[PDB]
């Protein structure tokens, strides 16, 4: 009742969920997710120029 | 499936090799992008994919400690004068091994390693070894925890390859020998769990240049043991 | 742990291969390509001259004129090209090839001094001579012009237009009194007139809004909405002979424009903070027709400056197998369309030379070897003396030397003593040599010869020191 | 920061560690993490000392 | 420089020392083996020591001791020992 538990593999096999709330989303509805693409990895111990 | 087929590669593939228990691949490759693949027989997806600028890597592997085997310590190299390691935690923290403490004037690359555990023998400090070859006679074992140069051995004659036996010796205790070669095919065979010196040697029966020595059948490099017994 | 630590003009005056080629009489004026100015075309006398970009010569002319001729205007397109001669027969005909004629229509019988195009119309030519008229000719149907422009006093001799504006076209004549026409008016009066004060030698419009005129030894501005002048300057020998305007090219100033005055240099002022040069650069003489290419000349660009000789100086700036590339193929991919990118690169730095690394690992012998030759720069020397002064013990820096490698630290403080900056310590180094080896010059008696050089000059220096404090002695009695 | 390796009797350096060090070990159980103090005697006032580790991979400090 | 340890049998290199930085030209020992002293072109004499157990038991040699009395060279040393001198 009221509320939309999804499933999706964040991963190549780990599942991630989502609890979305049902009633007051629109019709057509995207949901963003965080995802690595190009992030520049970033130490804990390096400035800009390292 | 073709294990390539999620996310594909554009270089060639210079390097692959298997979690020893996980179901995971790896793919390394000259476009200096190490990939992870989990692999099965239906549809094989990608899990993670480190790049890394300026280091088109030639070999990279797995590793886990054999003690508390939580470790999973990626250890990858290319042609330049650097190797990084990594601890892999499902954003990466990786370090970079450039610090040749004895020998620096022995490795114009890093582009043949193995890894391999060793006991101390004294004490039961089981923990890993890169063994980097050099130019002239020279193959050198570092740590792998930390990065000290353990030590190096020369062989007479140009290193073309070598590889890692390890046999046991009592219910709890092994021994590590390297094994390697020329290109004239006389191998020396050492154990260096004491200090690298030479406890056999002996020759092929032919071959003008060879190539490639690869010990298998028990333990090795690509099928590695989890306990210590399992050795 | 950390690292190791390390111890506009000159945009116009990186402007160089500045060649001379003398034509066999004196430079009208010049033209430009205005789509793209790669070529550019001079007015000799009886021939006009076309030259490139690259080659730096006449690509192309054409000399079957038969009288000295003054005006060579591209038109907008940069297709074909107008020639006005003294003969009073001006020319059009077309550019890129110059054995062709497109039709040569007689003016009045007057010398056609001007002859340029309409700077947005395709088809309508404005041409002036002697007549006291101007004339708007259309190539189309060249037996007439559309506009008889009359309403001067006395020797129209400059056209242009207004860019943005149209109808207005800026003709000035011999009396001041710059005149602008609507093209559909009469064709007999302005609807104002600017009230220059000598004879004009030419107006160009360098705004929609604001042209600049020059006539006799200063220039001058004028708005056109509201009949205004803002700006005038007159620092020249002669008058300033001709104009340029140039907007949005490469430099620490977004729009240039020049003028010449027939007296070597050639002025560079801007309409970005009102009319200053930055430094305007000599030639070697009566300077007529100087300008230099206009925006979209695309690096590559040159300034060209026809003398009343006729010498053209053109100073322009200039900015295994298969097998083995698919074993390297994948070189430059640099991580695109995959997860996290690493980078952890050590940078190439400048080049560190051998008196650095030679204080990075403690080499101070070497390291004043090093200092004291004539390869390495005299303000080096003086920064590597003063910084290895500040750094290390002199006493330990001389520990074991003698006066064969102490004698170019002498022969260069011999030099050095002179100086503003660095007099001073470098007599403290003569001190601390002089001052802890007195026991080498006893043995060896040669360096006093430099000794006492040293001193007869340093009396010398030290009078004109004195001199010079008492001068600004003179200016602290009489502040 | 000099450490040296007895079966050669040579030594790897570190060579700016902006300050004085005081004392020094590794600690880590397999030998991978160097404590040390810095002091830095600029000023002689104080004792004023600078706890830092570094890793033995590539020498970096963590935790200054 | 390289003053490099190599094993009879076997006929393969056991140690390395570089720290003669310049021609190594004479070398000698005692009568079991416990010490080797070099000397080169550099104008220095230094030791290298087998003395202790484990020292024997790994067969392993320490660069224990260097030393510089000399003006230019090297070009020969050598040794005696007895029950009156050493």
């Amino acid at each position: 009742k009221d509320l939309l538990n999804v499933s999706w593999l964040q991963n190549a096999t780990m599942p991630y969920f989502k609890n979305l709330q049902w009633r007051e989303i629109p019709n057509e509805y995207t949901v963003e997710i965080s995802l690595n693409w190009n992030n520049k990895n970033k130490s804990a111990d390096r400035d800009l120029h390292g | 499936k073709d294990a390539n087929a999620s996310h594909p590669s554009h270089s060639a593939i210079q390097s692959l090799s298997f979690h020893p228990s996980k179901p995971l691949l790896l793919t390394g490759g000259y476009d200096k992008t190490l990939r992870i693949y989990h692999i099965d027989g239906k549809t094989n997806h990608l899990v993670t994919s480190l790049h890394l600028v300026g280091s088109p890597i030639q070999t990279c592997t797995f590793y886990t400690s054999l003690s508390n085997q939580n470790q999973q310590n990626i250890f990858t190299a290319g042609r330049r004068r650097y190797m990084h390691s990594w601890d892999l935690s499902l954003t990466a923290k990786i370090e970079k091994f450039s610090r040749l403490y004895g020998h620096e004037s022995t490795q114009r690359s890093f582009e043949n390693f193995k890894v391999a555990h060793l006991q101390n023998s004294q004490t039961n400090s089981v923990h890993g070894i890169v063994l980097l070859q050099g130019n002239n006679g020279w193959i050198n074992i570092l740590h792998s925890t930390s990065g000290l140069w353990l030590m190096g051995c020369k062989i007479e004659g140009v290193i073309t390859d070598f590889c890692i036996d390890y046999q046991p010796i009592s219910r709890g205790k092994f021994r590590t020998i390297l094994i390697a070669v020329n290109a004239y095919g006389e191998v020396w065979e050492f154990d260096l769990n004491k200090n690298g010196h030479v406890i056999r040697r002996w020759k092929d029966q032919g071959g003008v240049g060879i190539t490639k020595i690869q010990v298998g059948g028990g333990t090795t490099t690509t099928c590695p043991a989890l306990q210590i017994s399992k050795i | 742990s950390t690292a190791r630590p390390r111890i506009e003009q000159r945009y116009w005056r990186q402007y160089t291969s500045a060649q001379l080629v003398k034509e066999h009489n004196s430079v009208t004026h010049i033209s430009f390509n205005p789509q793209h100015p790669h070529d550019f075309a001079v007015t000799s006398s009886t021939r006009v001259q076309i030259f490139s970009s690259r080659t730096r010569q006449v690509i192309k002319t054409f000399s079957r004129f038969k009288d000295v001729v003054y005006s060579a205007s591209f038109r907008s397109d940069g297709k074909l090209l107008c020639a006005g001669d003294a003969t009073g027969l001006v020319s059009v005909y077309d550019s890129y090839n110059p054995r062709t004629i497109l039709l040569s229509i007689n003016a009045s019988t007057h010398p056609t001094h001007v002859t340029k195009f309409h700077t947005q119309d395709n088809k309508i030519l404005a041409t002036a001579s002697d007549d006291r008229v101007t004339r708007l000719w259309d190539i189309s149907n060249a037996y007439e012009p559309q506009l008889e422009l009359t309403g001067a006093t006395d020797y129209v001799r400059t056209l242009s237009f207004i860019p943005a504006a149209p109808h207005l076209v800026a003709t000035g004549s011999y009396d001041g009194l710059i005149r602008l026409y609507d093209t559909r008016s009469s064709g007999s009066t302005p609807i104002y007139s600017l009230n220059h004060d000598q004879p004009v030698e030419n107006v160009i419009a360098v705004s929609p809004t604001q042209i600049v005129s020059c006539g006799g030894n200063n220039f001058k501005v004028w708005d056109l909405t509201s009949n205004k002048k803002l700006y005038e300057r007159g620092n020249f020998n002669k008058a300033v002979t001709c104009l340029d305007y140039v907007e949005n090219f490469d430099s620490p100033m977004q729009s240039a424009l020049i003028a010449s005055s027939l007296d070597g240099h050639v002025k560079v002022f801007d309409p970005l903070d009102n009319f200053q040069v930055k430094f305007g650069w000599k030639f070697s003489g009566p300077v007529l027709s100087c300008a230099v290419s206009p925006s979209t000349a695309q690096g590559n660009r040159h300034l060209v400056a026809g003398l009343s000789s006729g010498l053209l100086a053109i100073r322009t700036k200039k900015k295994k197998s298969n097998n083995f590339q698919r074993m390297m193929r994948g070189s430059e991919y640099q991580g695109d369309q995959e997860h996290i990118i690493h980078n952890d690169k050590v940078r190439s730095q400048r080049r560190m030379r051998a008196f650095e690394r030679n204080i990075n690992q403690f080499k101070w012998s070497e390291a004043l070897d090093n200092a004291f030759v004539p390869g390495m720069a005299k303000e080096l020397t003086l920064t590597v003396l003063q910084e290895l002064r500040k750094r290390g013990k002199v006493r330990v820096a001389l520990y074991g030397r003698d006066e064969s490698t102490l004698e170019p630290l002498l022969n260069w403080c011999l030099k050095g003593i002179e100086d503003v900056r660095s007099a001073s310590i470098v007599a403290d180094w003569v001190a601390v040599v002089l001052e802890l080896y007195g026991n080498t010059l006893e043995s060896s008696p040669v360096l006093q010869e430099l000794m006492i050089d040293l001193k007869t000059k340093v009396r010398h220096e030290i009078h004109k020191s004195k001199e010079a404090q008492r001068i600004e002695g003179m200016l602290q009695l009489l502040t | 920061m000099s450490l040296w390796q007895l079966e050669t009797n040579s030594q790897q350096f570190l060579p700016r560690l902006n300050g004085i060090i005081i004392d020094c070990q590794v600690l880590g159980p397999q030998g991978n993490y160097y404590s040390l103090i810095l002091q830095m005697t600029e000023n002689n006032s104080n004792s004023d000392y600078q706890f830092l580790l570094l890793n033995a991979s590539d020498l970096t400090s963590k935790l200054s | 420089g390289s003053i490099k340890f190599w094993d009879f049998q076997f006929a393969t290199l056991n140690q390395s020392f570089k720290a003669h930085d310049a021609d190594v030209l004479c070398l000698t020992t005692d009568t079991d083996n416990n010490y080797v002293f070099s000397a080169g072109v550099d104008r220095k004499i230094f030791q290298f020591s087998q003395n202790t157990n484990k020292s024997q038991k790994n067969n392993r040699w320490v660069n224990s001791s260097n030393r510089l009395l000399h003006g230019n060279d090297i070009r020969a040393i050598c040794a005696y020992q007895s029950k009156g001198a050493d």
